[PDB]
């Protein structure tokens, strides 16, 4: 479910 | 070609896309060749469905083996403040400072780049090792 928009912390 | 880098071999996975500094997530190479290969993620996906675990061409500079298996009495032994700890947090493992060690095992962690202050239990966190010129440090 996590995917690198739900896990970046930034831009 | 170095020996972790072979297909099929569990990786770390370092990025300097901006929002993934000091971030360590677990993976996979699925294809070496220029110095660059693919890997496959083992925590992230293409969709919040996850049905499509995430892949992507990477630098070999941005991979590292796994961290080396904790020995019992290193597994074991104190956390103090001013440690550096990786946490695990959004499925990855970020690097930061421990500020305050809490009366119930429990730990609070400052992090440089996201100017963030988060509580973790000690089963959340590992210890910061760097990987350089093929050793651990």
């Amino acid at each position: 479910a996590r995917t690198k928009q739900t896990a970046r912390k930034s831009t | 070609l170095p020996s972790y880098l072979k297909p099929g071999s569990a990786v770390e996975i370092s990025s300097d896309e901006i929002g993934f500094r000091g971030s360590w997530y677990m993976g996979k190479v699925i294809t070496i060749p220029s110095v660059k290969c693919q890997v496959e993620y083992t925590t992230l996906f293409f969709d919040k469905e996850g049905t499509k675990p995430l892949k992507e061409v990477v630098d070999m500079s941005q991979l590292r083996p796994p961290a080396p298996p904790m020995s019992e009495i290193e597994k074991k032994k104190k956390i103090v403040v001013g440690e550096e700890v990786d946490a695990f947090y959004n499925d990855g493992w970020w690097e930061g400072d421990v500020t305050e060690v809490l009366d119930d095992g429990k730990f609070s962690v400052f992090f440089r780049s996201s100017k963030e202050q988060i509580r973790f239990r000690k089963d959340e966190l590992r210890f910061h090792r760097e990987w350089v010129d093929g050793a651990w440090k």
